[PDB]
RNA sequence: GUGGGAGAGGGUGGUGGAAUUCCCGGAGUAGCGGUGAAAUGCGCAGAUACCGGGAGGAACGCCGAUGGCGAAGGCAGCCACCUGGUCCACCCGUGACGCUGAGGCGCGAAAGCGUGGGGAGCAAACCGGAUUAGAUACCCGGGUAGUCCACGCCCUAAACGAUGCGCGCUAGGUCUCUGGGUCUCCUGGGGGCCGAAGCUAACGCGUUAAGCGCGCCGCCUGGGGAGUACGGCCGCAAGG
């Protein structure tokens, strides 16, 4: 669901908020949080190197388990579902029967009070983790690793899912969230199901201030600048671009491909994306 | 040469009865009309509505080529 | 060079295509209404289809073919004439079977077939 | 569905005299039974518009008897709809 | 409870051992869902009218059962989970309709 | 109530194969396609035609019928669950509890709209080729909304049987679907055809009345202007 407001202020009229119904615990688990070093988009030189960043809400970072092959065969109960400010997706607090506690990103359908497990033998049900080779071809999956033991890299954002297409030797064939068709190694762990909070994309920020809370400062158009600042700078009155639309740094910005052609992972991408 | 005659007792519901049923499919595999099976309206319904099942389980064809 | 093969006759309203293949299903030669020298509407006639199947089998017998099974697709005019040509060709025509595609009410047809 | 057994209890708890099936009492009670189930069926299957008509007919049906029953013995009317929890 | 006829086709090209395992998965699964076995008939292979998973033949099973109405759907799903099971089809058992 | 029946009636969830398209491997050569005839188009940068692999979407061939179901719109592979109407036999229960229905409320083909998916085939708009005096068309090659899914809107129609619902009475022949019997046939309930009496301006209707009658409702009052204007209510808009 998504919550609307009555138009009692001009900005409320459009603003929509998340429904937060799946949340059962309004406090992060202390032994799993640590402080987020805000950067402002500035690097170790101090330079802005990603423009327009800063001034958002303070955040405590939740330590997530992107391995899971860490604890094969030890089951865990789903103790709660929590809000995580560092992602789109929601999180799930697991209490292992081991006694150890961990977070994973919360799949859609997960129940508070159910059980999950990881390993070659896990039942193919929501929340379990297996090497890709043992998940049946055709079932949809998330939190997928890209190389074995390297951590879950793909399908991590709310509502996303990858899907297994077929197999070819040591490798399985995934259709990624973007529609790209890729070979991933069969020993790459993955978690059955899709990520939850799929209603995320229907959120209407509603006013300038909301973006500000998110730590996103205002973006200024090239066309509004001067030639020193930007290719689109200057001109008397408004002006069309007057050259191929360009970035602040001059490269072409409508259409121009930038993936390195000789990149070694090319042997593994079957079909570049779509749409 | 109506097919119903050329058979004895048969159950129009036993969908595994492949050997019997496979007569009620023409040379090309298609379900035969009442004018050839001799079945009444009510019966031909149960006949077809089972033949379909038997195809799904793999026991009857969906289609066949036509040799001359 | 192969002894037995197949003959595929694609016979449509506008043309008749004949392709002879090997046992595993790989073409050896092909011919058609265009090949023998016609264009336009003449490509599809029975006489045209005749020249096709003959020239096709002539080309096929060059590489050593003797016996084929004939495969028919399409409700063309020059279908039946093409069948004639192959039997009379110098080939053995072991058998003839029609595997014309028929859908079980699949994709909506063009307006011309409605 | 409703089962034979499940239904008898209703017939048995509402019968006016030992052998009774289908007196206004039992009639309404039987109807209240299928109604409340269909209501729950439509609660999930919101797009089953055809079976809603059924419901509206039954709701209509039970309504006309209750008017009959309320007309002949008021004391008995309020008695049946209390045991059935009906007014609104 | 109602009466049904579970039909199942398996990979024909297994060994007799692994074959039993799938049945072990099957039999344990039937039990997990409150299924009660009545008749049961195992015809094995049979020449198929058409290839299933690109394989001209296939191994059959069959068990008349008694289990709860609400659980048959969830069962078939579980019945279909194995990469070796190739068709499942549970049909409500009904009395024979006879001709001649 | 008890006991049975037939059915594409409705909702949810699955799943089968035929075919079209695209992609991949093979093999193969000079054309393929299309029309009245053509051109556009596609094709030696290897097409068509053929064999194997794969991806995805939509619609269900034979059965299929002058058939079945629904109040209407409408509903067609198959499987399970949930659910509605309806007929039959027994003559067991209640005892006129009935009929209709201004407002109200719900349902309501296609197209259309909103947010999000999906997009194989088809295809308004649009482009190109032909035809032609012209061709903002008919024919051919392309092609976007849309057609599909979910939720929410719109509420119109040659929404038709151009025939409001219920009840009773007034010859029969025949074909068909579906219950029940004492299974020639008798009896119910639906679907067609021809016909008694009668009705009708005629055409035609005729136990499925458009006949003879009662009840209640909706509707008509010369053609156009006009389903327009104004007012009013509804809708995001279209517009009702
Ligand atoms: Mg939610
Ligand atoms: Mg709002
Ligand atoms: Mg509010
Ligand atoms: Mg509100
Ligand atoms: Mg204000
Ligand atoms: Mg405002
Ligand atoms: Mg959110
Ligand atoms: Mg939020
Ligand atoms: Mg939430
Ligand atoms: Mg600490
Ligand atoms: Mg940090
Ligand atoms: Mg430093
Ligand atoms: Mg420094
Ligand atoms: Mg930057
Ligand atoms: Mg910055
Ligand atoms: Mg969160
Ligand atoms: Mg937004
Ligand atoms: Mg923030
Ligand atoms: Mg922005
Ligand atoms: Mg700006
Ligand atoms: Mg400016
Ligand atoms: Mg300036
Ligand atoms: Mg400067
Ligand atoms: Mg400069
Ligand atoms: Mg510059
Ligand atoms: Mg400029
Ligand atoms: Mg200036
Ligand atoms: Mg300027
Ligand atoms: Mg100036
Ligand atoms: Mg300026
Ligand atoms: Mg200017
Ligand atoms: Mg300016
Ligand atoms: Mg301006
Ligand atoms: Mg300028
Ligand atoms: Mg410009
Ligand atoms: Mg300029
Ligand atoms: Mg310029
Ligand atoms: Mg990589
Ligand atoms: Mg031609
Ligand atoms: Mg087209
Ligand atoms: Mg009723
Ligand atoms: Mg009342
Ligand atoms: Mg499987
Ligand atoms: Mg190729
Ligand atoms: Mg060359
Ligand atoms: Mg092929
Ligand atoms: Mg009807
Ligand atoms: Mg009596
Ligand atoms: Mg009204
Ligand atoms: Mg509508
Ligand atoms: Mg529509
Ligand atoms: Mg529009
Ligand atoms: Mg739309
Ligand atoms: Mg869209
Ligand atoms: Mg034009
Ligand atoms: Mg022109
Ligand atoms: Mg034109
Ligand atoms: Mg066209
Ligand atoms: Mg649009
Ligand atoms: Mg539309
Ligand atoms: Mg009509
Ligand atoms: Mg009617
Ligand atoms: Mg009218
Ligand atoms: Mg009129
Ligand atoms: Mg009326
Ligand atoms: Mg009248
Ligand atoms: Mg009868
Ligand atoms: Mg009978
Ligand atoms: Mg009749
Ligand atoms: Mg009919
Ligand atoms: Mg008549
Ligand atoms: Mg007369
Ligand atoms: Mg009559
Ligand atoms: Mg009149
Ligand atoms: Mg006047
Ligand atoms: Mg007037
Ligand atoms: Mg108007
Ligand atoms: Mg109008
Ligand atoms: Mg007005």
């Amino acid at each position: 669901a998504v919550k609307k407001f009555k138009p009692y202020t001009p900005s409320r009229r459009f603003m929509t908020v998340a429904d937060f119904s799946e949340i059962t615990k309004t406090e992060p688990e202390k032994s799993l949080v640590k402080p987020l070093k805000k950067t402002g988009g500035r690097n170790n030189q101090g330079r802005i190197t990603v423009r327009f960043r800063g001034g958002g809400h303070k955040r405590l970072y939740r330590i997530i388990d992107f391995k899971r092959w860490d604890k094969v065969g030890i089951p865990a109960k789903v103790a709660a579902i929590e809000y995580d400010p560092n992602r789109s997706a929601r999180i799930a607090l697991l209490h292992y029967v081991d006694g150890e506690k961990r977070y994973i990103i919360a799949p859609d359908g997960l129940q508070v009070g159910q059980q999950v497990v990881a390993g070659p033998d896990a039942p193919i049900q929501v929340g379990n983790a297996l090497p890709l080779r043992f998940i049946p071809v055709g079932t949809v999956v998330h939190a997928v690793e890209l190389e074995p033991k390297k951590g879950a890299k793909l399908a991590r954002a709310a509502g996303t899912s990858a899907q297994i297409q077929g197999r070819e030797g040591d490798y399985v064939i995934l259709r990624l969230p973007s529609g790209e068709l890729r070979k991933v190694h069969g020993e790459c762990y993955a978690t059955v199901g899709a990520v939850g909070n799929a209603d995320h994309k229907n959120i209407v920020l509603g006013k300038a201030g909301r973006s500000r809370w998110l730590g996103r400062r205002p973006h200024v158009r090239g066309a509004a600048m001067n030639p020193v600042d930007h290719p689109h700078g200057g001109g008397e009155g408004r002006a069309p671009r007057g050259r191929p639309p360009a970035s602040p740094w001059g490269w072409q910005t409508k259409g121009l491909k930038t993936r390195k052609r000789r990149k070694p992972s090319s042997r593994f991408i079957i079909a570049r994306r779509k749409k | 040469a109506k097919v119903k005659a050329t058979l004895g007792e048969f159950d129009l519901r036993d969908y595994r009865n492949v050997e019997v049923l496979k007569r009620f499919l023409s040379e090309t595999g298609k379900i035969l009309p009442r004018r050839r099976t001799g079945l009444s309206a009510k019966e031909q319904r149960i006949l077809a509505k089972t033949i379909k099942r038997a195809r799904i389980l793999g026991l009857l064809p969906f289609t066949e080529k036509l040799v001359r | 060079q192969v002894a037995s093969g197949r003959a595929y006759i694609h016979a449509s309203y506008n043309n008749t295509i004949v392709t002879i293949t090997d046992p595993d299903g790989n073409p050896i030669t092909w011919s058609s209404g265009g090949v023998i020298g016609y264009k336009g509407s003449r490509k599809g006639t029975p006489y045209a289809a005749q020249l096709a199947a003959l020239d096709a089998a002539k080309k096929a017998m060059a590489y050593g073919m003797q016996s084929v099974d004939v495969i028919v697709r399409g409700t063309g005019a020059g279908r039946e004439q093409a069948i004639r040509a192959l039997q009379a060709s110098g080939l053995q025509v072991k058998s003839i079977v029609d595997d014309t595609p028929v859908p079980h009410n699949g994709c909506r047809p063009k307006k011309k077939f409605r | 569905p409703i089962t034979k057994e499940e239904k008898q209890k209703v017939i048995q708890e509402f019968a006016r005299f030992p052998g009774d099936t289908g007196s206004t009492e039992v009639q309404v009670a039987l109807l209240t039974l299928r109604i409340n189930r269909l209501s729950e069926h439509l609660k999930v299957h919101k797009k089953d518009h055809h079976s809603h008509r059924g419901l509206l007919m039954m709701v209509g049906q039970r309504r006309r008897l209750l008017r009959y029953l309320q007309r002949e013995d008021p004391e008995r009317y309020r008695a049946l709809i209390e045991k059935l929890g009906i007014r609104g | 409870m109602r009466r049904y006829e579970v039909n199942i086709v398996l990979n024909p090209n297994l060994d007799q051992s692994q074959l039993a395992l799938e049945k072990e998965i099957i039999q344990r699964a039937l039990e997990n869902y409150g299924a009660r076995v009545e008749k049961v008939e195992e015809l094995g292979l049979r020449r198929l009218a058409y290839p299933i998973a690109k394989d001209p033949q296939g191994y059959f099973l069959w068990y008349q059962v008694e289990m709860p109405e609400d659980r048959v759907n969830d069962l078939a799903r579980e019945l279909r989970i194995r990469d070796n099971v190739r068709r499942v089809m549970v049909v409500k058992s009904q009395e024979p309709f006879l001709a001649n």
